[PDB]
């Protein structure tokens, strides 16, 4: 994601005085994706005994 | 005379191609198993079980 952040300021008027100027400055922010996992494992005799009940 | 035979004279037919192999392979027996004849066999239970009543 990005940001703009403008800038600038004013002064009093004059015929031959220097002209002020404006500018800006952008930035970026980042985030990270995290992955997880989980599994299972079943035996034969265990399955039979579990199904017995 | 008789020039040279180029190849070394020898018996033409090898020992193989003259052998016939019996169709069967004998096996070792080990001691006899006579519990079934004396008592018999009863198939009553099921696998993944624990006890017989």
């Amino acid at each position: 994601q990005g940001i703009v952040e403008p800038a600038g300021t004013a002064v009093e008027y004059g015929d031959h005085t220097n002209i002020p100027l404006t500018s800006w400055n952008a930035n970026f922010e980042r985030r990270t994706i995290v992955r997880g996992e989980l599994g299972m494992m079943v035996g034969t005799l265990e399955e039979g005994r579990a199904s017995a009940i | 005379n008789f020039t040279a035979p180029v190849t070394t004279p020898s018996i033409p037919t090898p020992i193989q191609f003259l052998q016939t192999w019996l169709p069967g392979f004998v096996k070792v027996m080990t001691a006899a198993r006579k519990i079934d004849e004396i008592i018999g066999i009863d198939t009553v239970g099921s696998w993944e079980d624990q006890e017989i009543v």
